[PDB]
Formats: structure tokens, C-alpha cells, sequence
């Protein structure tokens, strides 16, 4: 990590939790951080323990994708920027063929 | 500062009560589960409604109302309130005389009566604590010789120094008019007053 | 605008009681290869029969409006199915689904007293078409009250083909790019990411980033 | 008036989703705020 | 411009009220405690609502009232009134001989009758101030030889200059009308008017 | 363009208004201010409303008041009332031969009557400008000799020309028929129409 | 803790039910489709209402009822009651004999009484299970033999364990009150109270 | 699965509905146009509803009367309804030997009698189809020997298939109870069940 | 709430007008996201 | 609906107050698009 | 996750009815000053004793809600007391005060 300490704390911090996946709370007070995980002994729960209320909402159509490339800083190229990319056969099967490709740094 | 009534003035009989309502307020939250269970949390306090109602009134009798209720609204005191159906002296004796222990909180108490008191309480009876204008209502009482205990609703609002004492008898209510803000009389062209009604709510 | 046959206007001129039937024809989601399945709905209160294809009927409830303007928009549509219907939330819930594309056309009849479909369209003879697209998404609402009836419903979003215009799909001088490599037991292959398969051969701008 | 802005500020949520679906719906996002 | 009534105008006979309802209106802010406490505080003027009920009217009569009330309008000026069950006599004489030393403020007054007056007004008797429309009532009055102290609601909103006389009798309250925009009267088949009614409120 | 009536067509005597409402609307924003004071503002027309009922009509008469009702709609012209309870001849002479001075504006009218006419107004009085559709009520009158003057209500809808001349009877208000746009007679198995009233405003 | 009735303290007369209503609350979710069919689904738990409606009561009973439902409200325990029309007895026999087997789910019950019971349940009868409180009803019974198989409503919370014993007499539901917060009391000037009822709830 | 009924059960003719009342849905999309013309949309099914009306019941019919509700809840069949009003045997004969047509479709059917029936519909007959429970009533009828023809609403729900058969004898209703989700008895002190009803609506 | 929610969702567009209201009458407007 | 923009238009003040409240818990305001 | 304390969690799974308090420590504003005075309050409709630390009832009205989520926000919340209590109005409403930062915990 570079920071450039001009910029304002708040915006500094939310990159660097992107860049990690990592997320901070309060609640119970204490400040926490909470990575995501694979977890091994989830906590069971089943419908009947709620008020009952429920709704599911699935985003397909803007959300997913098939194929990626990503942007870095890489010293073997004299921190000029390096481009990697794939593809995902079996997901390009899945979707009908559409291409869809997501783009990161 | 008790609301005048016939036994205060008993030549200004129409001042007795026409029919009281008495409501319990038990501010709670609560919702049901769909496992058919049901829960309840509780905040805020209990507190005893009452509500009056008068006959068509004369115009002296008025007068003495009337009289009463703007030396309240212009102090901004209390009114004290009897309630006649608890009008029982069934317990007696030196109350002050009793010890109650200090830091006794929660809705039991515990009494020494030093075997001074004569008499026991029932359920329903109305009951108080010396020191503070609470009133409370016994649910269940027990003897064990001098000892006494009664567990009472609601819960106690106070823990206990050691100097309070109980009390039994001539409990009043401490109350103030929340109706007051819009109130007023209508005369009739028989020369007498009517349609008055008071909305109290205890207070502390 | 397009040019009904006139014995549709005339018949609308006049007759005050109308009848309409909606039908729609669905691709299934979640084929897994590449072959799908195909379902046909009405919100007609009986089955209908058109190009001897069976459409069923009670499973629809509601079709939002359409609204398209001089601007360039996705024209987007939703329409509801009930939550009681075990198939239909079981068509959403599986794990394995893609739906990322899947069509969707919805026809618009003019039904008779005798139960034909009224000709109106006069390329196809037939009834027009209220709308056509692709699936974008979907949800499930269920209510429960402590007492009385709860309800459950099922939406499914439509929209046409600009539905992500995010999407960029231009070329650039990458050779893993126009081949389409993938990575597989230890070494790279061309595989289906290639906009074309004849790319897979070209190591074409294989020297491009040093050069 | 006055009602209305305190259900509004208590609900404040729910008009920026309904502004987000109507940009969305012609292809922009006050994200680009976020940014900015 | 007084209200016409029986007083002014005897031989209309049915121009006095058929009943009245005096009402007391105290703006408040009011809170709740958990603790069961209740707070008010007193902000803004006290006013008195006056609600009238007329008898059936003849048509002459209703045209002096309707005559009246448009005079009002037209002018914009104030309805006095003078309550005629207060304005029965209790104390009498020269109250241009009363003395009201300056400076007093607070809900008790004190005066110097000299020994002047004569007889004592009663709890709820109305009271005036000679130079100001606010009229109060008097909760409660002593005596000390010719000095009186008098407890009146509300609290004045003036303080004494000096120079006040008080007015025992013949208070009139100075008043301003809520139906106006939308007045209406039913000739009755009989001939007569019926549910003529105002709502008076006082302005200060 | 009279509303027909008994006194037109004695024979249908059912056409008699069994009772008559006459609303003032006043249109005025007002509002009452923490000291107490009131204040307002006016800004638009005074108007009169009336409403009229009938009883059991038979087909005859009904047909009578349809006639007209239709010929109204027809025509868009407009109805004319004659109201008795204000119908006395109490002011009689040549009207015709009054001057009133040009440029007398708000609410105060002064005429020289030259000596001609013959007793006077009376608060309650109807009275009319022979150019105006308006009509105005009597609050008050004076006399000078010859010279008179009334204080009118409401305020004068327009400036005097000069041209003016005093109408103190035969007055007939203006009127269309707000309550038109959903009209319908009820008919009976006895033969006889029902349920008709009329809901009139007046207009200029 | 046991409702205080009839049975309990028979010297009470007054304090049996005037009336009662046993509703069934089952919530589904319901949707109509176009073509006409009706859907319904069945989820969460099938739960008793109760109301009852007591006659007046005289003040000592009524103080009785008062606090057990204020020690109730202290303890936070559930309320416990007995319908007498359900009361009446059919079956008898030593039901700790009765044996049933394990892992029966499903509206239907079946139990081998070894021939111990005498008579047989009607259709709408109670019927509970020993170590759970839900309250179910007999939709009809066959007997084989000493092998009973029975039909409730609804279907059973829970799977047979095996060490269940049946019970028809004495049945106890388990409920909750829903008008505990605001609970209130009017004495009549008879000398007593009216309207007394309450709306109970099954809980789980 | 009747509905209980004095024909089924003469001893417990309280079952007999006190009234009923039959009612068309036909959902529709209506509007008005400014030219006055009126212009309607139709989508989704008509239905029958049905609503039902009970005496006080005494205990054993009443018995009856739940022992099938709890029967048809636990089953989640169907209620099968009598009508009356209806039951009359004009058309008689082989009914089984008709043959109709396949394709018809729209709401005229035409049968081949083959001379078989004797006797006729009449207009506000009911009417249903072998194989499928929905209620058609017919508007009109038409013989052309053996030929029949009947327009017949609602519209046809099906296609037919050839198979299907007339039905004009003991036509059932086949309905659910959409009350049925918060059902319940009151019990009065007489031992008297009241307050039943019932709404239906049928269900395919 | 949810009411409230379905509802704006239902009426996005007046939402979106009103809004604009406001930043035209300062002098701004969102079709600067547009463009952005 | 039209009844619903007449009024959101009559109190468009109070929506753009909770869309603030709602970008600001997050970080961001409109005035960006003032400046830009 | 925080693990809390099994018996909580089984009295809680038992019980019915149940009593809460919110206990607030709060830092005063406006001491020009570094040391600061605290005061103590409840919503509870009695006042109560934590770590001998007493603590007043019948200020308190209500407490807002409290969310948070993967993104980072400021989690803000309010609390409400009554505006007839002559002292809070007055510690609002010094001019000298300032509590830019004046620590609090619920």
C-alpha cells in the first residue's frame, strides 16, 4: 500500500478495505473487523425462527459476468502496468454464449 | 388538598361520584410469532387512570368546585383523591412502630411487625409506602409469626432506605387534571350546571 | 407507426364488450447446455390454442405498462405469477440456474365470440405483440401476518437487449484476449472465448506489449 | 408540510432507490457522486 | 359596541340567552415522563370561549340581531357582553375611591378600600381592571379591616401602575367572532328562526 | 325571469318554499396569535346562498317548475328570486327623481332625497343600486332633512357614476343553480315526483 | 396458575362465564387465480382465541379476579383454563395404561388401550397429548377392537415419542391475555362492576 | 361431501338456511367516454359466490355442523352445495346416450338429442357439464327436432372434447370457505350456539 | 414503510421531477450525471 | 398519481433534505453538482 | 459475532415478558476546560445502580435505531429528552460551549 495522505480519511480507508474485501463495525461498541470466509460451523437458522417475513431478490442481468481482466503496478515492468486476463469456458456455456466481460484494477 | 366529597360536605351531597372508572396503563410492547409463541418487553411505568363523572350540579355546590379547581390551576399542585370501595380499616395498630429493611427492591417485600399489628391484609387491598406518593395493590400476603411479606403490583419504583413505613389505611391518590387545558361549564336556563366529567392521571 | 388491418379498427369501432387474451411465451431458465425448454402462459381464465401451440392458463396475474419515448431507454417490463404455484419457485431456487440471457415474447389477441383469435396484424395474420425481450431478474415476496391471509408473488423483470449498458465489447491487442485462453491442467488453451473460432489460431499481437 | 418532512427524512431510504431506478432506467447513478 | 339584550332592550323579551358555556382555554405544552411524572408549563395567554344559545326568534328581533352583527362586521371593531348570573351585586360603592399602590404583579392584588366598600365579593366572582379588557376571577379573598388581598386567575398580565380602579360590577368582556364567514339562519314554517348560536372567543 | 310561485300562479300553491336558508359567505383568512390578539384578512366576495325544499309535488306543478328549469338550462340565462319575509312597502315615493353624487365609493351612501319620498328604512332593509344586480342589507340610517345616509353591508361593489338611482323594493336577487350539474326527480308509485331541492348562489 | 372458577371456589357463583366464543385462527396465505381457482397453503401455527364475557360482579369477587390476574401480570406465567361444555365426561379409565406408539405424525393417531377405557369420544370432543400443551379436536374416531384410531385437528405439532399418554378429561388451555395493557373498571352505582371480559390467546 | 341439509338430515331442520343470497362476480374494466360512450374490458373468471344464513343452533346439529367443517379443513377437499330453488325435474331421460359434438367452444352449444329427452329446459335453468364442475345457467334454448341448440353464460371454460355430457339434474356447486381462515361459535347461557354464517365462493 | 416503498418505486418519475425543481431553481441539474 | 406530483412538486424542498441526509451518511451531496 | 454468555441465552429463550434498561453515560458539553463533568440517565421509569454509579430516570423519551452494513458509514444515531427540563435547555444554550468532541455510551 501507497497513501497519499491528502486525501480525506474516510475515502483512504473504504480503498483500502476494497482492496481486501474487508468490512468494519460498531455495533456492540467495540470497533470490529469482519473478513469474508468460508466459514467451516455457520450459525443454523431455520424460517420458523423469524417474524416470517421474507423476500428474496436476484440481479442476474447486471451483476454477473463470464470473463475478467485486471490492471496493476508491476516492478518487472518497471512499475509500468501489466493486464491480466481469462476467460471462463464452462460459464460462457452456462450463459448462451453471451460474452460479458468485467473489468478491474 | 382532597376533592371535596360528602364526607368532606355532606350538605353538598351531589358532589358524590355519580360512577368511577378505575384503569390500570401498562404501557407495553408485544408481538406474536408465527410458532404460536407470544412476547412481551416492558419500559415506562404503570399508572392509575381514573375517571368521574357528575349529576347536574346547583349552583353553591358548583361554586365550591369551582373554587377548588382554580386554586389548583393557579398553584400547580396536587389533587388528592379518595376512593371509597377500599374504605376498610381491617389492619391496625403502630405502623410506625414497623421496621423495614433497607435495600429490599423488586416487587416482594418483607416486614418485621414485632407481633404489633392486628389484623391482616387481603388481596386487593390498596397499599403505600410512607415516604412516596405511590400507591399499590397487594396481590398475595403470608404470615411466618411476626414476619410478614406480600408481593405487590406493579414493582416498586423505589429501593428501600430503612425509614420508610407502610401504610394501610387513608390512602390517597396523587393526581393532576390532564382534562384541564379545555375545561368549562355549561348553564342551563334551570339555573344549573351540567355535563361535567374529570379525566385524571396519577402522578408523582 | 405500424399499419393495423382495417377490419380489426372497424370491429373495435364498434363492439363496446371486448375480450383480450395475453400470451406469452418463455424461454426456460437454467438450461444447463445449450438446448432449452420452452413454457406457455395466459392470463386468459381458460387454455387457449394458437399455432396449435397449448397455452395454459391461471399461473399469470399482471403485466405492468410499457413506456418508450423519444429517448434511447431500456423500455423495461415486469410481470407477476403467483407464489402458491410449488413448480414455479422451484423454476427459481435452484442452485445451478443461469437465466443471463433467456427470451421472452408476449403476444396480444383480440379474442371473438366464437373463441378465434381476431387477424389484426396483417404480415402474420394474427394478433400483434405487446412486447418481446430478455430477462434481467427476478424476486419472490412472501407476507405472513400473525392473523388473516398472507400473500406470496413472484416477479420476473424484463428489459430489452441495452439491459447492461455497462457492457463493453470492443476488440483490443491482446493476444490471450482474441485467441480466448484459458487456463487448464497446467498449461493455456484456446477455448470458446474467442468472438470467433477461427481467432484461435491467430497469435497475432502476440508481440504487441514489447514491442 | 411540516409532517411530511419528518416521514420523508424517517424514510429517506426509499426515494433514493426510487431515484436510482429511474436513472438507472436511463442509464446513469448517483455512484458517480461517490466518486466524484 | 354592547350586545344587545334585556338589559338595553326589555321589550324584546326573547333576546336573552337560553343557555351558556363559559370555557376556560390554557395553552400548555404537556410531557409524559417514564417515571410517570407529568410536566406542564404555562405559555401563551389564557382566553375565555363563550358558546351562546338563543331561543327561537320572531323576525323583528332576529333583524335587530342580523342588523347588529353586520354593523360589527362592517366596522370591525369588538362585541362587549356582560354575564347577567356574575353581574348579580354583592359589593357596592365609589370605587373611584379605591387605591391600588403600583407594582404589583403575581396572582395576589392588595388594595386600600379607605373602608369604602361595602359587603365582599365570593369566590368566583368576576373582577376587572379599569384600565385593561382582561377580566379574572377571584379564587379566594381576605380581609384585613379595610385592606382586602384578593388570589384572581389568571396570573395578571400587567403590572400595577398605580393608577387602576377596580370594577366589581358591570364587567364586560371584549370579544371577537368565529362564524362569521359562513352565517346562515332557517325560516322556519311556523315563522320563527331557530339554532341562532355564536361562538364567542375574547381578544386581548 | 321569476322562480314561479304562488303569488304568480296561485293555483299551484305547492310551489310555496316550505322553509327557506339564507347563508352569508364571508371568504376570510384569519388566525389567532400566542398574546391572544386576533387578526384577518379579507380578500374575495361576499356572497348569499339560499336554499329552498319542496314538499310532494304532483305531476302538474312539477311540470311547471321542469318547464322552467330546462328553459334556464337552455338559455344559460339566469334565475330571478323574490323573497317575502322582506317584502314591505315601508319606503314609497319617485324614486327615479333622487340624486346620488357621483363617486361615493365603500360602504357609506349619502342621497339628498329633495323631500320626496315618504317614511324610512329600517335596519334589515333589503336595498339595491337600479344599475347593479347587487343587494345590499340596511345596518343603520340617518337623516339630515332632506339629505340621508345609510351604512351598507357588504362594501360597495363599485363607484358611483352618478347615474345610480336607490331601489327599496320589489328586490329580486340573481341567482344560478350550483346544485344543477346532477339534477333529477324521484317518481313515486302514488303519482307524485319527490326529493326536490334547489341549492342557488347568487351571481352578477 | 389455575383460573379461579365455579369449580375452584363454588361459593362464587357469580364468577362463571356469561358467554364464550372459541375461534379457530388458521393463517394461510390465499390467491385467486384468473381461472378461478382458489389456493391455499397452510403455515405457521393454528392458534385458540377465547372470549369470555362475565356477568356483573359483586366487588369481593370481582377483587378476587383482580389479583390473580395482577399476580398473573407479576409473574409473567401463563393462564390456565378449563371449558366446562367440553368438561363433561365420556371416557373414564386409568389413562396412564393407554400406550402409544412412537413415530406417529400426521392427523391420525392410533393407541392401543388394551381394552382399560370405557366409552368412546364423540366427534368434537378435546383431546391433548400428556407432555405437550397443544389442544386438539376429534374430527372422528373408529375403534378395531382395544385399538382406537382417532382424526385431529389440527395436525400434530410434534412426532411420537412413544411415552405420550392421551388425555380427555380435564383438559387445560395454556394462554396469554391480550388486554392487559389498559385494563379498567367501572363501578356501577348499584354497587357493582360490568362489561367484564377478556380476550385470551392460546401460546406455544 | 354435502353441505348438511334437511334432505339429508330431516331431524335437524335448524340446518335449513334461514336465506341465501347468490351473487355474479364478473370482474370488468370499465370506463366513460367524454362523447358518452361506455367502453369494457373483460379478463378473468366470473364466479359464483353464495352467502348463507343460520338460526340459533342447538348443540347436536351444531355437533353435526363442525364435525364436517373440521373434517373438510383437515381434508382440504371440497364443499359440495345444494340450491333449492332450483330443483326441478323438467328435462328427463337418457342423459348418457346424448352425444355432443367436439370443438364447440364460445357459449352456444348444439346437441344431438337423437329424440331421446322429453321435456325442455326453460331460460334460468342451471346447467353443467359430465365432466367438469363448473355452473352455466342458460339465457335461451332452440329445437330443430332432435337438433337442440343453448346459449349459455358464462362463457365455456373448456374446449369441448366430444366426451363431455349434459347435465340437468341435481347440480352441485363445488366451492371452498373463503370465511373460513378466523371461524368461530359464539355460546350463549341458553346453551345455544349463534352468530353462524357462511361465505362461499366456488372454486374449479 | 413498505408501503411507502412500493409506492415511490410505483411513482419514481414525479420523485425525479421535483428534485429537479430544486436544482434548476439554484441552477444545477442531474443531467450532469448524464454526460459524467 | 398526478395529485402525487402536484404535491411532491409543491414540497420539493423537503425531498432534496433526505436525499442529502441519505448521501451524506455515506459520504457524498449534491453540491458536487453545483460546482461541476 | 460476539459470544454472549449461555444463561442469557436460555433465560431469554424461556421468558416471556422482559424488563430492559437503557443506561446513558454522557460527557457534558462546554467545559472550557479540559476536565469535563459527566452526568448519568435512563429510560428505565425508575432510577438504577451499575458499578455504584447511580443513574437518573425520566429525562430519556426514546432512542433511534441503529444500522450498519459492509459499507463504511458513520452508523449515526439520535436520542430524544424532553424539552421541559429547564436544565438541558440551558446546557444547550450557553454561548461559551463548545463539544466538538464529547464522548458518549449507551
Amino acid at each position: 500500500t501507497i497513501l497519499d495522505t491528502s486525501e480525506s480519511v474516510f475515502k483512504n480507508v473504504q480503498g483500502l478495505l476494497e482492496s481486501y474485501g474487508g468490512a468494519i463495525n460498531n455495533l456492540s461498541g467495540q470497533y470490529r473487523v469482519t473478513v469474508e470466509k468460508y466459514s467451516n460451523t455457520p450459525l443454523e437458522i431455520n424460517f420458523l425462527d423469524t417474524y416470517g417475513d421474507l423476500e428474496l431478490s436476484d440481479t442476474t442481468g447486471r451483476n454477473k459476468f463470464n470473463s475478467v481482466q485486471a490492471s496493476i503496478v508491476d516492478p518487472a515492468l518497471s512499475w509500468k502496468t501489466n493486464s491480466i486476463t481469462f476467460y471462463n469456458s464452462n460459464y460462457k456455456e452456462q450463459d448462451k454464449n453471451l460474452d460479458k466481460k468485467l473489468q478491474l484494477s | 388538598m382532597r376533592l371535596p366529597d360528602p364526607y368532606t360536605n355532606p350538605e353538598l351531597s351531589g358532589l358524590g361520584f355519580e360512577s368511577v372508572n378505575l384503569i390500570d396503563n401498562d404501557p407495553v410492547i408485544r408481538d406474536e410469532l408465527p410458532n404460536g409463541k407470544v412476547n412481551e418487553v416492558k419500559v415506562s411505568a404503570q399508572y392509575w387512570g381514573i375517571n368521574i363523572s357528575y349529576p347536574e350540579l346547583f349552583p353553591d355546590e358548583y361554586s365550591v368546585l369551582d373554587a377548588f379547581i382554580l386554586e389548583y390551576k393557579r398553584t400547580g399542585g396536587y389533587i388528592d383523591v379518595i376512593l371509597p370501595q377500599y374504605e376498610a380499616f381491617r389492619v391496625r395498630g403502630n405502623t410506625n412502630l414497623v421496621n423495614i429493611p433497607a435495600g429490599q427492591k423488586g416487587s416482594n417485600i418483607t416486614m418485621d411487625t414485632q407481633g404489633v399489628l392486628t389484623g391482616i391484609p387481603k388481596p386487593g387491598d390498596l397499599f403505600k409506602l410512607s415516604n412516596h406518593p405511590k400507591v399499590y395493590k397487594i396481590t398475595s400476603f403470608n404470615r411466618s409469626g411476626n414476619s410478614w411479606s406480600i408481593n405487590v403490583y406493579p414493582d416498586l419504583f423505589i429501593t428501600t432506605t430503612g425509614a420508610e413505613k407502610p401504610v394501610f389505611n387513608g390512602i390517597l391518590f396523587r393526581t393532576k387534571l390532564m382534562n384541564g387545558d379545555a375545561f368549562g361549564s355549561t348553564l342551563n336556563n334551570n339555573g344549573t350546571y351540567s355535563g361535567i366529567s374529570l379525566n385524571l392521571r396519577e402522578s408523582l | 407507426m405500424k399499419q393495423i388491418l382495417d377490419s380489426a379498427r372497424n370491429y373495435l369501432k364498434n363492439n363496446s364488450r371486448i375480450k383480450t387474451a395475453s400470451l406469452i411465451s418463455l424461454e426456460l431458465p437454467g438450461s444447463t447446455g445449450t438446448s432449452t425448454a420452452f413454457i406457455y402462459l395466459t392470463d386468459y381464465f381458460r387454455d387457449v390454442i394458437y399455432n396449435g401451440i397449448l397455452y395454459q392458463a391461471g399461473k399469470v396475474k399482471s403485466i405492468s405498462p410499457h413506456k418508450q419515448n423519444r429517448d434511447l431507454s431500456i423500455g423495461s417490463l415486469s410481470f407477476t405469477i403467483t407464489g402458491t404455484a410449488q413448480d414455479e419457485v422451484l423454476k427459481l431456487v435452484q442452485n445451478g440456474v443461469s437465466f443471463l440471457d433467456r427470451t421472452v415474447s408476449i403476444h396480444q389477441a383480440i379474442i371473438t365470440e366464437d373463441g378465434s383469435i381476431l387477424p389484426v396484424d396483417p404480415d402474420t395474420n394474427g394478433p400483434l405483440l405487446y412486447f418481446r425481450g430478455r430477462i434481467t431478474g427476478g424476486g419472490i415476496k412472501d407476507n405472513i401476518s400473525t392473523s388473516g391471509v398472507g400473500t406470496s408473488t413472484i416477479t420476473w423483470n424484463c428489459s430489452n437487449q441495452f439491459y447492461d449498458f455497462d457492457r463493453v465489447n470492443g476488440r483490443y491487442t491482446d493476444d490471450a484476449s482474441h485467441r480466448g485462453l484459458e487456463v487448464v491442467a497446467g498449461q493455456l488453451l484456446p477455448s470458446n472465448g474467442a468472438k470467433r473460432l477461427e481467432y484461435q489460431e491467430d497469435y497475432g499481437f502476440f508481440h504487441a506489449n514489447k514491442s | 408540510a411540516a409532517s411530511f418532512r419528518e416521514f420523508a427524512s424517517s424514510n429517506s431510504g426509499a426515494l433514493r432507490d426510487a431515484v436510482e431506478l429511474a436513472l438507472n432506467e436511463n442509464g446513469a447513478s448517483l455512484k458517480t457522486l461517490g466518486n466524484s
